[PDB]
């Protein structure tokens, strides 16, 4: 599996190993348990827009 | 900003503003975390004394959810040049910390290598600011954004009447008019990759704004995130 083929299915950051990718995230975020979602930790995370009004 | 469009409520909202003694924008800047904001290290000698506004869409209006916060420490590259406008990179930590909020939020700071692999190979980045709206026009007074192909170093190069360091790079169109220009320098350069915004470029020197033949020249942000992890402590 290749970070060059939809980025590895991660949501941010890919990384090749010898025969798999490696997902991870922005400080803001937390890798979800299916390792490849980004999750943020807080209501203004890093790179989003604000569009919901709280 | 020269073309380009107004940015929407909630769309630009890691754009700071360097304001002078006189609460007028001079410069942009990105907010990063609570307490720093990136921006050009040319922008320093722009203005005597300064502050950072956030959370601004039109200049003219007090529209309530504004901020401004005063500067404690400058982290300046030292290894800026005033004639190349090399290196041209600088961290300021704020006095007090940032209330995000609607139009105030920190833009991300990619790993290096997937932001070279990724990031930097997408067709476009996003520039934004309060600058001049055609080269030898006013500041605009609402905040706008454009969007800038990337430029191959090589054509990049060519181009330039000045050199080109690795520590640049190339933006914008050859003869299209749309271009960053004076007062948008020191902003953010952003690339999305789904429906996040990296940071990918600090706005630092044209020649002119919007020029055939000429691109917009930004600080290439991978070769300093290093730099910018250490600054920011
Ligand atoms: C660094 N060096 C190699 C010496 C080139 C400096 C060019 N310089 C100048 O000589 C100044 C300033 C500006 O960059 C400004 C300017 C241009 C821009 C940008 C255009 C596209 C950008 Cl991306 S930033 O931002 N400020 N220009 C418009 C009015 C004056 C002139
Ligand atoms: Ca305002
Ligand atoms: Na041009």
């Amino acid at each position: 599996k290749l970070c060059s083929l939809d980025n590895g299915d991660c949501d941010q950051f890919c990384h090749e190993e010898q025969n798999s990718v490696v997902c991870s995230c922005a400080r803001g975020y937390t890798l979800a348990d299916n390792g490849k979602a980004c999750i943020p930790t807080g209501p203004y995370p890093c790179g989003k827009q604000t569009l919901e009004r709280r | 900003i020269v073309g380009g469009q107004e940015c929407k409520d909630g769309e630009c909202p890691w754009q700071a503003l360097l304001i002078n003694e006189e609460n007028e924008g001079f410069c942009g800047g990105t907010i990063l975390s609570e307490f720093y904001i990136l921006t050009a290290a040319h922008c320093l000698y722009q203005a005597k004394r300064f502050k950072v506004r956030v959370g601004d869409r039109n200049t003219e209006q007090e529209e309530g959810g504004e901020a401004v916060h005063e500067v404690e420490v400058v982290i300046k590259h030292n290894r800026f040049t005033k004639e190349t406008y090399d290196f041209d990179i600088a961290v300021l930590r704020l006095k007090t910390p940032i209330t995000f909020r609607m139009n105030v939020a920190p833009a991300c700071l990619p790993e290096r290598d997937w932001a070279e692999s990724t990031l930097m190979t997408q067709k476009t980045g996003i520039v934004s600011g309060f600058g001049r709206t055609h080269e030898k026009g006013e500041q605009s007074t609402r905040l706008k954004m454009l969007e800038v192909p990337y430029v191959d170093r090589n054509s990049c190069k060519l181009s330039s009447s000045f050199i080109i360091t690795q520590n640049m790079f190339c933006a914008g169109y050859d003869t299209k008019q749309e271009d960053a220009c004076q007062g948008d320098s020191g902003g953010p350069h952003v690339t999305r990759f789904k429906d996040t915004y990296f940071v990918t470029g600090i706005v630092s020197w044209g020649e002119g704004c919007a020029r055939k033949g000429k691109y917009g020249i930004y600080t290439k942000v991978t070769a300093f995130l290093k730099w910018i992890d250490r600054s920011m402590k």
